[PDB]
């Protein structure tokens, strides 16, 4: 089997494997980190992003590239729409692909780029929460970019990168960056997805069985197992071992894979998420106490469900009450309503709260009071009535380049008592707020990420014990933060490599009927193994063979001859049958038999017995049975 | 060293641009680099070089560079032995073909079709599928008719679902752009609707539709009543896509009958309740298609439009916006064979109280075109206002 | 192997459903239920057939509950704590959420006129819930899978597999959708047996709109004359659809009569489990939730003797043991008011007598009532009719059919139709008697991929005509408990034993004067004409070959007019090395 690597971003995989004439894509994800090279996209905004100084890169310039790059008093930014990065499209044609398997919603956001205007005709498989929450994320990216749009008019920097300074001079590809897909592309793409559940065992075109096996990381996040009766491929992406609200990790069913592909680690591995949650609560309580506000840029359905609960508990245990929270996102009502539908996908502590008819997530309670409110946008009607300060605002995009959050950075920026906390490791925080640098606001950066630091991943792999371990190159690379398994072999793929994994099929599962099974005649040939000869008529009809019993006149009678005969068997048993005139030419390496009833000769070699001279038909048969009675047969 | 060449090939094909003279030299260098490759080397290098040549010929615009690159493909694939490279070469020829479709001389089309046909026997179920794809685009009329219809029709009984589906799809593609598909193919398409895989049932249903539409008066009992019944039975399919497609197809076979068409709404041999079953579907995309197909079937036939009034009036009180809009527009378009009535106007006018401004506009347009009962329309329209109503008031007065 | 089924309930009858399925060394209990028509010992299934006088935990491997209706889950705490069972019980999450409520209500109405609250709590602590299409691996060599059935919230059809034998049990299912609860869906899994319910085996019900129009028209006509309507339902189940459509109709026609539901956390369970409803509720549940009504009011007892006009949804269905029977007693000796029976009345209940045409109802302690009210049976029970049964048969494609939840004559009619249409064998065992079904063996083999590839290469030389045959052949080797289809060379190499070949050539003399090349060409022509079914190749050394036979010439025929011909064949093709030589002896 091959493994095509299509993604140079460690956080967002995209792989293709070929298992049995089938090409299977694993986790088509979107690199959102390339949006930090561009300027922020505000809703309606003053002359701050206007009248910015141009950048001239100290060498030969062009009349056209001026105005494309502007500086923000230390750094250079492109004045254009965000232009996300995606898997490479020419290592394979996306129409060769027959099946796409999706693990998380976060590893999902580049699906409309693959499935819609290419020649793709296959199936897409995911769990129900991944499809729904990925629908939320895709709709929210389209919404944020289309609320206050800009124009893609900044191509000329892409052709020349050695001129430009440090941060964007290492742009990965930058010529295959695409701006955004549209809403009907989302509808058409998600119409091709078909719901699966944990441990479903679905047959894929007769070639293998696919099964998602509940990596305890997100709502509906899964690891994938492809199985035949003799092979087993396991793909591991999300994988949290700590205890939290999703259904915990099922490492039972990853246990004996022939190939184990491992993708997603913490991206902040020297960090305990619980003490960072505690630092979040400490910092937000301290800025509330100082008559300031708090803005937490976040995804619409990620760890915000835990942020609400832990925030309320620590704030009310800190002697603070009546502190409002606002969830502002164009999918926030949909997310908050849909989150209470998924009791079957939760951990035991929250799942048990629906047998007694209660809401598994606490934030529904916060909506029956007025502690938590939610609005589509900051400009939505009713927000200006209910807005109070001090407050904690859970808002739009963590990148701060589009969404509601940009507005808040303009409004709360210059008061020193306000504070940002960034909780997403996918976005370096000092890069994120780079064009806001006359800030005077606090900007604390407490990173929460519950997904397998290296010390847990080593334990997981040496507990799983796969035959083969296929990982990125950056993992086996040095505080000893690297995967080492000295007792097994590790294969290693970089960004654009076709790697040719070592898995060879040697067996295949077929069936026989009862009659032909009865016709079998075992013969003991060695200590604990017997032989038999089989013949029949085959009826495959998909890949499920079946051997029915029966140029078929002579073929279904064949046996095979082992046990080369010794010297004192043929002539000793041919003398007394009725023909006792055997002439034996016993040459120094062979035997020769001449006989008088008719001209015939029997030549014996230590590995071969044969005749030369024949005659009338009955002359053959005495030689036939005399040789056959004392020579071993199946 | 082989790995380094593969890495260079991947980087080049990622960064290349075939749109933007030297084509002979680079084509010959690709040919020579293909030649040196030993057997039991990496086949991915050969695949990369073939797809490089393929894109480079997909953007040619010279009418002789295309033929030179096609000749390179023919020469390289006629001696190829590995099935992976052969299937990829078939796909490359397929991409060249559909990108141009107008620029290859007919001799070259015949040669490419013959080359694809020669791989049908020794193929590895991927080469066979891609070869039938190339046969589908490259076979012309009068040679698909005499040789390729039977050759592909044999592969409907193939052991693999992909190969069966591709055989049916290639027969459909030949049938589209001119070819006489015989009526004896019909029995082969019906039996292909019992396949365990949706990708084969889909093309089989397409082929049944096509065969019943162009041989409408064949016997064995009129070959479009049989096709109508067979597509009616596909409204109970196990897959949603085939069910949606059957509901869409059912309205396109206009020349069916009276006695068979009138069975669909006359509930209780496969058509006896089909449109009623499709209108009471749980899936939105099936209900909408059933409404549209019933509208198409009733547009020409007056009596069916009379009997198809109560069902489409029923679809007014559906709690999905799109099904409501489809029913309203279908009643607007049908509104020449029908006389409205008080009991129907009850359910019909109960829907004048919608929050969104799509339903009220379309339903005004419906009442304008449509024909004691005059009071209740005026009684209900006056409430909603207390532009669209005035224009609807202008038209209802004129008739 | 055999599949044996004994029904402890729902055999040529309805209610008290319970089946015992045994195949492959396992025993499975399907739907432990109870009887509404009776309250003596035969109210509950007779668990003495499994093992008399003791806990059954060693003789049942799993229990499986389809849905929360009491004729299918009613005896669950009785089975779990009275007789005893300390194993796993499998059902869907809504069934585990809702069965305690129905059981507690039925225990309230039963103890007054038996298990307790505590044993309901303890029986629900043994339940392991299961999701849709999850292959729940019960102890090795036993597999369970749940399918959507419709007909109540969380109902399932179950697929049970033990060692290449599979059974589908439908429970109760509806093949047509309704307001909530989309249709039943099964795939083409081809079970060896399909156990199906046949409550409506002889009917083809009209349509959605005819039934809804009849119900709404009757309700409106009765209530607009000052009359009162009683609807006996259960607290959760089919009542929600009637509430939805009545509230829709009374929002549409804007009526102002009162409508009450006589019970209060029932609708929050429908709110928690929106993923088990149909598409149009999952689409609209965020903004317009259909499970709060703002026309249905809570009901009070003092409203029974009011003089107005109302519609009352009462708490026990079938009018058997509670408030519905009280309101029916109060409103029965009056004209211009009615009761609407929306489901199936298990015989022995009051509603069965009412629907049978009886005008005299005799109660306890000599109470006689004349039912002057209108009695209108209608079908909102959401069961599968004859068309739905035939469609399920066609969808899943079983080898056998079995009918349980229905009446005997309707089963016989549907069995005749099944044999006429599908040519299948349909069984219908009575209560207490076992049916046994036979199934082939089908032992599997681990063949070699190279052998199959070689056979497929040989076959793929002509187009795939299904009328010709394939001729796979190899060596069958088994070492421990593993059977392997290998080639001769591979198997002999693995075992270490070498191979002996016996190699047979012979001299045939014929009369010719020309060169031996002409003789060889004549032989080739004659063999091709007489056999015409074997590959004959003339190797350019002047040597003939047929697939294992080579034919040569000795000594270059020193004497003219004499030809000596070597016919050389192995034992493995002895027939084609012998008979054809006789052809020579029939021509020379
Ligand atoms: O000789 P085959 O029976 O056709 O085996 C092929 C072949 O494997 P090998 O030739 O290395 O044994 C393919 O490799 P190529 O040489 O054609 O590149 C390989 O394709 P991958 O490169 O994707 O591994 C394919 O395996 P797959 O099942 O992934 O298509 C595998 O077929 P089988 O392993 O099924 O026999
Ligand atoms: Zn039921
Ligand atoms: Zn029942």
């Amino acid at each position: 089997m091959r493994l095509y690597c299509l993604s140079g971003d460690l956080a967002k995989p995209c792989y293709i494997i070929t298992f049995k004439g089938l090409r299977i894509m694993l986790d088509c994800g979107l690199t959102e980190q390339t949006v930090l090279n561009f300027l922020p996209l505000p809703f309606v905004q003053s002359l701050k992003w206007s009248n910015l100084p141009n950048f001239v890169p100290s060498r030969d310039h062009d009349p056209q590239m001026d105005g494309e790059l502007k500086d923000c008093c230390g750094r250079v930014f492109v004045d254009s729409t965000p232009e996300f990065n995606l898997p490479m499209d020419k290592m394979l044609d996306f129409s060769e692909v027959d099946v796409i398997l999706i693990s998380n919603y976060l590893n999902m956001l580049a699906l409309p780029y693959i499935t819609e205007n290419t020649g793709f005709k296959g199936k897409v498989y995911a769990t129900e929460p991944t499809l729904q929450i990925g629908r939320f994320f895709l709709e929210e990216l389209v919404d944020y970019i289309e609320v206050s749009p800009k124009a893609c008019t900044a191509r000329l920097w892409k052709e020349k990168l050695h001129l430009l300074p440090s941060p964007l001079s290492e742009a990965f590809r930058a010529k295959k960056w695409r701006t955004i897909f549209s809403l009907k592309d989302v509808q058409g793409s998600l119409s091709k997805v078909t719901i699966m559940g944990y441990d479903e065992k679905l047959d894929i075109l007769g070639a293998f069985i696919a099964t998602p096996v509940s990596s305890g990381y997100c709502l509906g996040s899964s690891n994938w197992v492809l199985s035949t009766a003799h092979e087993k491929i396991c793909y591991v992406s999300g994988s949290s071992t700590l205890t939290t609200h999703p259904r915990p990790i099922n490492q039972s069913a990853l246990k004996h894979a022939d190939v184990l592909i491992m993708t997603g680690l913490t991206q902040a591995p020297t960090v305990n998420p619980d003490t960072k949650l505690g630092e979040l609560c400490m910092n937000v309580a301290l800025t509330i106490r100082n008559n300031g506000s708090a803005l937490i840029p976040c995804y619409p359905s990620g760890v915000v469900y835990d942020l609400f609960e832990c925030l309320t508990q620590n704030l009310e245990n800190a002697g603070l009450n009546n502190v409002p929270m606002f969830f502002i996102s164009p999918v926030a009502d949909s997310s908050l309503a849909y989150s209470n539908i998924l009791a079957e996908w939760l951990s035991s502590a929250k799942q048990n709260k629906v047998y007694l008819p209660d809401d598994p997530f606490p934030h529904a309670f916060y909506l029956r009071n007025n502690k938590l409110k939610h609005y589509n946008h900051v400009f939505s009607e009713g927000f200006s009535k209910d807005f109070r300060q001090p407050c904690v605002v859970f808002c739009g995009h963590p990148s701060l380049r589009f969404g509601d959050a940009v507005h808040f950075i303009e409004m709360w920026g210059n008061n020193p008592n306000n504070s940002i906390i960034f909780t997403e490791p996918d976005f370096p925080y000092l890069q994120v707020l780079a064009p806001f640098q006359p800030l005077a606001m606090k900007a604390f950066y407490c990173p929460i990420d519950t997904s397998l630091n290296y010390q847990q991943a080593n334990k997981l792999i040496k507990e799983l014990k796969p035959n083969v371990l296929v990982i990125p190159e950056a993992y086996t690379k040095p505080p000893n933060l690297f995967i080492e398994q000295p007792d097994k072999k590790i294969i290693t793929f970089k960004c654009g490599e076709i790697i040719r994994l070592p898995l060879k099929r040697k067996l295949d599962r077929i069936y026989i009927t009862s009659e032909l099974a009865q016709k079998i005649s075992p013969k003991e040939v060695a200590a604990g193994v017997t032989f038999s000869t089989l013949t029949g008529v085959l009826q495959v009809k998909d890949k499920v063979h079946c051997i029915q019993p029966c140029k078929e006149d002579v073929l279904k009678n064949v046996k095979y001859e082992y046990g080369s005969i010794d010297v004192d068997a043929v002539m000793k048993k041919l003398a007394q049958d009725g023909f006792s005139n055997i002439k034996l030419d016993r040459t120094g390496g062979a035997l020769t038999l001449n006989l008088v009833n008719e001209d015939t000769v029997i030549k014996f070699e230590d590995n071969e017995t044969h005749i030369i001279c024949g005659g009338k038909p009955t002359t053959r048969l005495k030689l036939r049975d005399t040789i056959m009675k004392c020579l071993q047969s199946f | 060293n082989s790995r380094e060449l593969l890495e260079l090939l991947v980087k080049i094909t990622d960064e290349i641009s075939y749109e933007d003279g030297e084509l002979k030299e680079v084509a010959s260098k690709i040919f020579q680099l293909y030649q040196l490759q030993e057997r039991d080397s990496d086949t991915s290098i050969r695949v990369k070089l073939l797809e490089l040549l393929s894109g480079l010929g997909c953007e040619c615009a010279t009418e002789q560079a295309l033929t030179m690159i096609i000749d390179y493909f023919i020469f390289l694939l006629r001696k190829e032995v590995s099935q992976k490279v052969l299937a990829q070469g078939m796909m490359c020829l397929f991409r060249i073909g559909e990108r141009r479709k107008h620029m290859l001389p007919i001799s070259y089309k015949t040669q490419v079709a013959h080359l694809a046909k020669e791989q049908l026997r020794s193929g590895s179920a991927h080469t066979q599928k891609n070869a039938m794809l190339v046969i589908g685009r490259f076979a012309t009329k009068m040679e698909g008719e005499r040789h390729y219809v039977w050759k592909l029709a044999f592969y409907i009984d193939s052991q693999d679902s992909s190969v069966r589906a591709q055989a049916l799809h290639a027969l459909l593609t030949l049938g589209e752009r001119g070819s006489q598909l015989p009526a004896v193919l019909y029995k082969r398409a019906v039996e292909a609707m019992k396949d365990d895989y949706e990708c084969v049932r889909k093309e089989a249903l397409q082929l049944v539709f096509m065969l019943g539409n162009r041989h409408p008066d064949y016997i064995l009992l009129r070959m479009i009543d049989a096709a109508f019944s067979k597509v009616c039975e596909a409204l109970c399919d196990l897959s949603l896509q085939i069910r949606v497609l059957a509901a869409e197809l059912l309205g396109g076979m206009t020349a069916v009958s009276r006695e068979f068409l009138h069975q669909t709404l006359d509930k209780k041999s496969g058509a006896c309740g089909a449109l009623i079953h499709g209108l009471e579907d749980e899936f939105l995309e099936v209900r909408t298609a059933a409404v549209a197909s019933m509208c198409k079937l009733a547009l020409s036939r007056p009596d069916f439009a009379v009997t198809s009034l109560d069902f489409l009036v029923d679809m007014f009180n559906d709690e999905i916006e799109d099904v409501r809009l489809k029913a309203i527009y279908s009643l607007t378009a049908i509104a020449k064979h029908i006389v409205l009535r008080e009991d129907q106007l009850e359910i019909m006018l109960g829907s004048l109280e919608d929050y969104s401004v799509d339903v009220r506009e379309g339903l005004h347009l419906m009442l304008g075109a449509c024909r004691t009962c005059l009071l209740m329309v005026v009684q209900k329209l006056l409430d909603v206002l207390a532009n669209s109503t005035y224009a609807c008031m202008r038209k209802i007065g004129q008739k | 192997p055999d599949i044996k089924i004994t029904p402890l309930g729902a055999g040529q009858d309805v209610g008290r459903s319970c089946l015992l399925l045994s195949m492959g060394g396992k025993n499975i209990m399907l739907d432990c239920g109870m009887h509404m028509g009776y309250n003596d010992e035969r109210r509950f299934p007779d668990f003495s057939y499994i093992v008399p006088e003791g806990p059954i935990t060693s003789h049942i491997d799993c229990v499986i509950i389809s849905h929360f209706h009491l004729d299918h889950c009613g005896a669950l705490p009785y089975m779990s704590e009275i007789v005893g069972y300390t194993g796993p019980i499998y059902m869907t999450h809504p069934t585990k959420a809702i069965a305690p409520i129905l059981l507690e209500d039925m225990r309230k109405v039963a103890v007054e006129r038996f298990f307790t609250t505590q044993m309901i709590k303890d029986c629900m602590k043994k339940v392991i819930p299961v999701t849709l299409h999850q292959s729940m691996m019960v102890d090795t060599d036993l597999e369970i899978k749940a399918y959507y059935a419709g007909h109540v919230l969380g109902a399932a059809m179950f697929w049970i597999k033990v060692g290449s034998q599979s059974v589908v049990y439908t429970g109760d299912y509806n093949m047509t959708p309704d307001r909530h609860l989309g249709a039943a869906w099964i795939d083409k899994c081809r079970p060896d047996l399909l156990i199906s319910e046949s409550t409506y085996a002889t009917t083809i019900r009209d349509s959605k709109r005819c039934r809804e129009r009849d119900f709404l028209k009757k309700v409106h006509e009765c209530v607009a004359k000052g009359g009162k309507v009683l609807i006996p339902v259960f607290a959760l189940g089919r009542a929600q659809e009637l509430c939805i459509l009545l509230e829709t109709y009374w929002e549409r026609m804007n009526l102002k009569y009162p409508i009450y539901f006589a019970l209060e956390k029932a609708n929050t369970y429908y709110k928690m489990f929106i993923t088990w409803t149909n598409q149009k509720i999952r689409k609209t549940f965020v903004h317009r939730n259909m499970f709060d009504f703002k026309h249905i009011k809570p009901f009070d007892k003092a409203y029974i003797d009011n003089p107005g006009a109302m519609v009352v949804f009462a708490t026990p269905g079938m009018l058997h043991a509670g408030l519905s029977l009280q309101i029916f007693k109060k409103w029965a000796p009056n004209e211009n008011n009615m009761v609407i029976m929306p489901g199936y009345c298990v015989q022995g209940t009051v509603g069965n007598k009412i629907l049978g045409g009886a005008k005299k109802v005799e109660f306890e302690n000599r109470q006689v009532v004349e039912v002057k009210m209108a009695v209108e049976y209608m079908s909102f029970s959401a069961h599968a009719d004859a068309k739905g049964i035939m469609q399920l048969i066609q969808n899943c494609e079983p080898k056998n059919v079995m009918l349980v939840h229905g009446e005997a004559g309707k089963m016989k009619f549907l069995r005749s139709k099944i044999k006429d249409e599908f040519n299948l064998e349909t069984y219908m065992p009575a209560n207490g008697e076992t049916c046994v079904i036979s199934t082939p063996v089908k032992i599997p083999v681990d063949a070699s991929v190279s052998l199959l590839k070689a056979e497929a290469r040989s076959y793929n030389a002509q187009p795939p005509d299904p009328k010709r045959r394939r001729l796979i052949h190899g060596v069958l080797v088994m070492k421990d408990n593993r059977i392997m289809l290998q080639n001769l060379t591979d198997a002999l190499k693995e075992i270490g034993i070498n191979r002996h070949v016996m190699r047979f050539t012979s001299k045939v003399k014929m009369d010719d004067s020309g060169p031996v090349i002409r003789t060889s060409e004549r032989l080739k022509t004659l063999l091709e004409e007489k056999l015409a079914g074997w590959t004959v190749t003339m190797q350019e050394n002047g040597s003939i070959a047929i697939e294992s036979v080579e034919v040569k010439v000795e000594e270059d025929e020193k004497d003219p007019k004499q030809k000596n011909i070597l016919i050389s064949w192995t034992n493995q093709d002895e027939d084609i090395g012998a008979y054809i030589l006789n052809v020579l002896q029939n021509m020379c």
